[PDB]
């Protein structure tokens, strides 16, 4: 891949968005398999 | 000068014999505007999917696995979409179109002719000047068999007969 | 006059699946107040395919356009004297534009 | 300068030879981005896990500890009925170990910090096996491939246990297909939940 | 003998046809060109030579037993314990019942992962200098120039000759539900 | 050049261009010329299966004129290739042959066009009945 684009998807806002949206994705994830989890379970 | 193919249409101007098969026509222009390696890549993909295709849509009227049931290549893609034979080869597929990917990348970075995945197990290429009249073989087949495809699928639609019985028919 | 339009459906993650509201016609989503179904009825669209087709040509344009406003930057620019074309540019808006466009759809 | 493995590409850079199990193998350049020693590092810790965990399926299946704690042939049952005291008391160790085995030096910014490092060599040779320099190569390759292998099958008697709730060589021996009414892929957003 | 020029030697092609390619070496035993699909380019040459050699023995010792278990000849007792039929397939599935083909497997496997694996390893490094296939195994003489002139060239020869006569021989048994003789 | 009688009355040459002009007249003679001899043909013999406008409703329904749409739009795409190409950049005998005969053709489907509208009629059904 060029190096120029992969220098264009390392900028601050492509990173962000990218680790919050895979951030929001496995919250929402674990959310699905495992829902309501109010307390730690013990 | 004039396309080598329609004498009345004028030569694309991307197109000077760089690539094997090329017989000059391009009349919409996709070659003045977009990469060649890609189309050739795109060209040669499209037309081994297709050659693959009318070997198995004539092969599965011939013969099918025992441990399948017997139906034609339509209902077979639809059999196979809900029995779970077409995700695997829909993955199969997929995780080689990823080095496909990275071979497409090396491609366009000019260290690999556009159809070349080094695939000569058995040999046949014995030297430079029978691998050019095999190229030309290739693509003429390639671009015969995308033709031939379309035929088979959609008068299978038209005329609910298979190609071979419909050959034997009419 | 009884089934009410929704258009956006909820998938089910927080509880929020309570937004799928009972709307009517054996559906359940959000309902939707931008008068679309209004105006695929007076349009004439009558079925779910057809409205296939229009997003189809919806995206086909998208992607028409986007490769139009790179050809014309990059392969294509047209010059200051091209642009400053303000009858020609009014006679084809108005005519071209407004005109066929209003007799298109009349048709 | 193409790849052995795959022809039509060209050779990976940190890629020469060198190491035991190196045929050129790296189409997406992980080794370009991430230091070789590293990816040795964890190539020859996750084989090694890996080649354990393949015999504990075969034997947990043959052989048990007495008791009824550890009467569960298929090793995903295992998990839940062995003492948990005794699993978290072998994760500890496992912790320990480490620690100590990787002697403080375990970030990816702190290990190797000494030129001496080597990847995968720790120190652990306890009857001195590997003392004749000789037999080092192929070793070195041996258990390369041995960690390759296993990785992939432990893999493959996972999701088979998963698939088949069966012990894998049990699976084996009373094999039955998949229906494939059951054990659907994917479907989460087709049905749009539920 | 090795008659080079005549047959086998160099330069001699068995099927011309195909013409006899440069890859392929002049100085095994029982070669006459025949590599159409240019195997010998990139196979260790030494590997595919010993596992021929070894396919040939296999496919000999095969055909001797299929022969004599499809006259009906057999080892006292063993028809007794064994079937009485000389259909080579059911013979295999009651001596794997039996445990007799369990014990030539042990033995056979014991062979090979004692013997067999370090002739291959040592053949293939370069440490021992061994000819394809050897095993020293001549206790009746038959030595000398003849072993490896002509007799080498006569094991390779009738051994591809009995690959593809078992292979036909147990397609035909199956496909008529008859044996040979 | 070819065919070139010295008419044009209202000067249509002055604004459009010349090339664009004698393609579009050629196109239309050929078309004629087709169209003509096949008004005729189709009264003399007649193909299997098988009026001057009627036909084109009747032919629409099977498929036909589809057809023969879908291929003439191909070869017009590639023949709008060759014109925008032409415009952006013992023999002349039979160039004008073939211009004459052209406009002839053009009159005379012009003719039994409405002489079908006159009387609901081919044209040498016309002069037979
Ligand atoms: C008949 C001629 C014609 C037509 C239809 C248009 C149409 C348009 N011009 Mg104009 N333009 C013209 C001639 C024409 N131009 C000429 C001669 C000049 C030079 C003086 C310009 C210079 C000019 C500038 C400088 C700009 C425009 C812009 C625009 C767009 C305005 C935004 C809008 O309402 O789009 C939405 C409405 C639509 C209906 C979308 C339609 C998209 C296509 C292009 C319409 C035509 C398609 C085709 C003719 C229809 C085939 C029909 C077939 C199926 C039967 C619109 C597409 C502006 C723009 O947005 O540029 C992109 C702009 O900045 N034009
Ligand atoms: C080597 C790796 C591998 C593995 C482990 C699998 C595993 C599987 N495949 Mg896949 N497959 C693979 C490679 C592999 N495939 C490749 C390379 C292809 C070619 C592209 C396919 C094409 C394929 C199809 C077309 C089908 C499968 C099916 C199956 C299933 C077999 C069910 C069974 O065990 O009973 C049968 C056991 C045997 C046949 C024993 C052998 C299982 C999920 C089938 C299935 O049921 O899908 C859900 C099916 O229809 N596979
Ligand atoms: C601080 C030291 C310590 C102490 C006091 C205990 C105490 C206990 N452990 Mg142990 N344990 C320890 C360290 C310790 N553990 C470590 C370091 C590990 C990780 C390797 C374990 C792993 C472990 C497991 C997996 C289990 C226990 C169990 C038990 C309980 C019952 C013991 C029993 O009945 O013994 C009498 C029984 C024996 C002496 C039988 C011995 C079985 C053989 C020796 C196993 C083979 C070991 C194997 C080769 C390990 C190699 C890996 C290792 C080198 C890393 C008891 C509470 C069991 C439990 O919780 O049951 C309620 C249980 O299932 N422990
Ligand atoms: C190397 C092969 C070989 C050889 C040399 C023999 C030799 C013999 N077997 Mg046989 N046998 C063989 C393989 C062989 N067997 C195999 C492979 C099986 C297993 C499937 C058997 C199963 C078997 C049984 C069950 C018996 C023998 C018996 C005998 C002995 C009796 C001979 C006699 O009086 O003639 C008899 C001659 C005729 C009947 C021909 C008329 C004889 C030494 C018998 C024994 O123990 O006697 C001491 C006996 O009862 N054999
Ligand atoms: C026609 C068969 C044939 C021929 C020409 C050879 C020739 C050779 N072998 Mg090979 N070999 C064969 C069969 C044969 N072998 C089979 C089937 C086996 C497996 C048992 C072996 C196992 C073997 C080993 C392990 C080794 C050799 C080696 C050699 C070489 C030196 C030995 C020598 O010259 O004595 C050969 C003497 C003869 C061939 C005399 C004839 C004896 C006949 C073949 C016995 C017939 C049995 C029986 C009657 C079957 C017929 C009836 C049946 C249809 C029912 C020589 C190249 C050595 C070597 O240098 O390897 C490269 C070596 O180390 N051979
Ligand atoms: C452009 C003029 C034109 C048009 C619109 C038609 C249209 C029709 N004709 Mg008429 N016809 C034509 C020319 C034309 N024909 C000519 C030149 C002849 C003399 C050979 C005939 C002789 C004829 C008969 C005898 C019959 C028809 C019939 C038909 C109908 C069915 C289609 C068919 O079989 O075509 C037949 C057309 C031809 C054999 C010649 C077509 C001329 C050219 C080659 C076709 C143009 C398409 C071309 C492939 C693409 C453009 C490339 C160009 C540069 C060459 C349809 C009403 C049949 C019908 O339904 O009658 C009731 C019928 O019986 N036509
Ligand atoms: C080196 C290790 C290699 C690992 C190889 C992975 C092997 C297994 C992969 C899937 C096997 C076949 C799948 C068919 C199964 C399949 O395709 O089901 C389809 C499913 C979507 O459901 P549909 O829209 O198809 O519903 C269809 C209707 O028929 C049923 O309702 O696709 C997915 O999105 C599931 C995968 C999760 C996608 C996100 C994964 C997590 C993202 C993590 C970051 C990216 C990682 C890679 C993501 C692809
Ligand atoms: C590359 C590579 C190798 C390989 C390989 C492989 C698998 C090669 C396979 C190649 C194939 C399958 C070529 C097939 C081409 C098909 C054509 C040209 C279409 C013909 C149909 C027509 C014209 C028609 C029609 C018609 C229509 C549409 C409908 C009908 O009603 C009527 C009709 C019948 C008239 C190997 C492994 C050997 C090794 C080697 O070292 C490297
Ligand atoms: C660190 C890391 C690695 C790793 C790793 C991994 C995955 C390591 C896993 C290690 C494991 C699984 C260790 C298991 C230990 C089991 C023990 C001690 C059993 C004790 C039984 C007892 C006391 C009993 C009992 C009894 C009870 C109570 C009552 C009776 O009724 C029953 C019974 C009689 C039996 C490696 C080396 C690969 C590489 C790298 O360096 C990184
Ligand atoms: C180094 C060192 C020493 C040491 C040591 C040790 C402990 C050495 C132990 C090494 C081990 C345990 C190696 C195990 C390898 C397992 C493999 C290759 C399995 C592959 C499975 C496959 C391919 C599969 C599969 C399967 C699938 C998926 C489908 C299934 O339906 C069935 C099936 C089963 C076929 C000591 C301590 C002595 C000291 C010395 O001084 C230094
Ligand atoms: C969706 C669906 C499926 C499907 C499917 C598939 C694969 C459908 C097939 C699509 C294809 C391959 C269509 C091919 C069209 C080729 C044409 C029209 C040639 C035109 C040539 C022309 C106009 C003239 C060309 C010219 C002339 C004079 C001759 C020379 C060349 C040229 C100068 C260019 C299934 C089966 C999976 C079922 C599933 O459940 C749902």
């Amino acid at each position: 891949m060029d190096s120029n684009f992969l220098k264009y998807l390392s900028t601050a806002p492509v990173l962000f968005t990218v680790w919050l949206s895979f951030t929001a994705s496995f919250i929402i994830e674990a959310n699905r398999f495992f829902p309501d989890m109010l307390y730690f379970p013990m | 000068d004039f396309s080598a193919a329609v004498p009345f249409l004028k030569r694309p101007s991307n197109l000077d014999g760089a690539y094997i098969g090329d017989v000059g026509f391009d009349p919409l222009g996709f070659s003045d505007v977009f990469d060649l390696r890609v189309l050739r890549e795109a060209e040669l993909k499209h037309g081994r999917f297709a050659m693959l295709a009318v070997l198995g849509f004539i092969v599965q009227e011939l013969y099918t696995f025992p441990f399948f049931p017997k139906m034609a290549p339509v209902d077979a893609h639809d059999y196979f979409v809900k029995q779970g034979g077409g995700s695997q080869i829909i993955f199969w597929i997929s995780f080689v179109e990823l080095f496909g990917v990275v071979a497409l990348f090396e491609t366009l970075q000019g260290k690999r002719e556009p159809g070349d995945f080094a695939f000569d197990p058995l040999g046949l290429a014995k030297d430079e000047a029978t691998l050019e009249r095999y190229r030309l073989a290739e693509v003429k087949h390639a671009r015969l068999a995308m033709i031939a495809i379309g035929g088979f699928i959609h008068q299978y639609w038209v005329t609910k007969q298979t190609v071979l019985e419909q050959l034997g028919n009419f | 006059t009884a089934v009410k339009p929704s258009a956006q459906v909820v998938w089910p993650i927080v509880g929020q699946e309570v937004l799928n509201g009972d709307v009517g016609g054996g559906f359940q989503g959000v309902q939707v107040t931008s008068g679309f179904f209004q105006i695929w009825r007076s349009s004439g669209i009558t079925s779910e395919v057809e409205l296939y087709w229009c997003a189809l040509a919806g995206l086909i344009m998208s992607g028409l356009m986007i490769f139009a406003g790179w050809f014309h930057y990059h392969k294509a620019a047209p010059k200051l004297e091209w642009f400053q074309n303000a009858e020609s540019m009014l006679n084809h808006h108005l005519s071209g534009l407004l005109g066929l466009g209003c007799l298109s759809w009349a048709g | 300068a193409k790849s052995k493995a795959v022809p039509f590409l060209s050779q990976p850079e940190a890629l020469d030879g060198s190491m035991a199990g190196d045929v050129g193998f790296d189409p997406f350049g992980i080794s370009s981005v991430i230091d070789i020693k590293w990816l040795r590092e964890s190539e020859l810790k996750h084989g090694r896990i890996c080649m354990l965990a393949a015999t504990g399926c075969l034997v947990q299946e043959v052989v048990h500890l007495p008791g009824p704690a550890f009467s569960q042939k298929m090793a995903l049952n295992a998990w839940a009925a062995a003492p948990r005291g005794g699993m978290i008391s072998i994760l500890v160790a496992i912790g320990l170990i480490e620690m100590i085995s990787n002697r403080f030096a375990l970030t990816a910014t702190d290990m190797f910090a000494n030129p001496n490092r080597v990847p995968g060599d720790l120190g652990f040779d306890p009857l001195s096996l590997g003392a004749n320099p000789a037999n080092r190569a192929r070793f070195e390759l041996s258990e390369v491939i041995h960690g390759r292998a296993a990785m992939m099958g432990f893999s493959g008697m996972v999701h088979q246990m998963i698939v088949s709730k069966q012990a894998p060589i049990e699976q084996l021996m009373h094999f039955k297909a998949v229906d494939s009414s059951l054990m659907k892929l994917g479907g989460a957003a087709g049905n749009l939940g539920y | 003998l090795w008659n080079e020029g005549k047959i086998q030697g160099k330069g001699v092609s068995v099927i011309p046809l195909f013409p006899r390619p440069a890859s392929l070496d002049g100085t095994f035993p029982g070669d006459q060109g025949f590599d159409p699909f240019g195997f010998s380019s990139w196979v260790n040459m030494k590997f595919v030579a010993e596992a021929e050699i070894k396919h040939c023995r296999l496919a000999m010792l095969a055909f001797a037993g299929i022969m004599v278990e499809s006259a009906g000849i057999s080892f006292p007792g063993a028809t007794s314990v064994l079937g009485s039929s000389k259909n080579i397939f059911e013979i295999h599935d009651k001596a794997v019942a039996s445990g007799a083909m369990g014990q030539i497997l042990l033995w056979v496997s014991f062979f090979e992962v004692v013997a067999g694996v370090p002739a291959m390893n040592e053949m293939l490094n370069g440490e021992s200098s061994r000819i394809p296939g050897y095993y020293a195994f001549d206790p009746l003489g038959q030595g000398k120039g003849d072993k490896m002139g002509r007799m080498q060239l006569s094991e390779i020869q009738n051994g591809r000759l009995a690959m593809l006569a078992v292979s036909g021989i147990v397609h035909h048994t199956l496909i008529t539900g008859k044996g040979p003789l | 050049v070819p065919g070139d009688a010295g008419f044009d009355p209202l000067t249509i040459s002055a604004w459009l261009d010349s090339r664009w002009l004698r393609e579009a007249e050629i196109k239309h003679c050929r078309v004629a010329m087709l169209a003509a001899a096949g008004c005729i043909a189709q009264d003399i013999f007649q193909f299997p299966g098988a009026k001057m406008t009627a036909l084109h409703d009747a032919a629409v329904k099977a498929g036909s004129m589809g057809q023969m749409l879908f291929w003439i739009g191909f070869v017009e795409a590639i023949s709008t290739a060759a014109t925008i190409q032409m415009l952006q950049g013992g023999r002349a005998r039979m160039e004008l042959s073939e211009i004459k005969n052209g406009r002839l053709a053009m009159i005379g489907f012009s003719g039994m066009v409405h002489h079908y509208f006159i009387t609901g009629k081919g044209p040498i059904e016309l002069l037979t009945s």
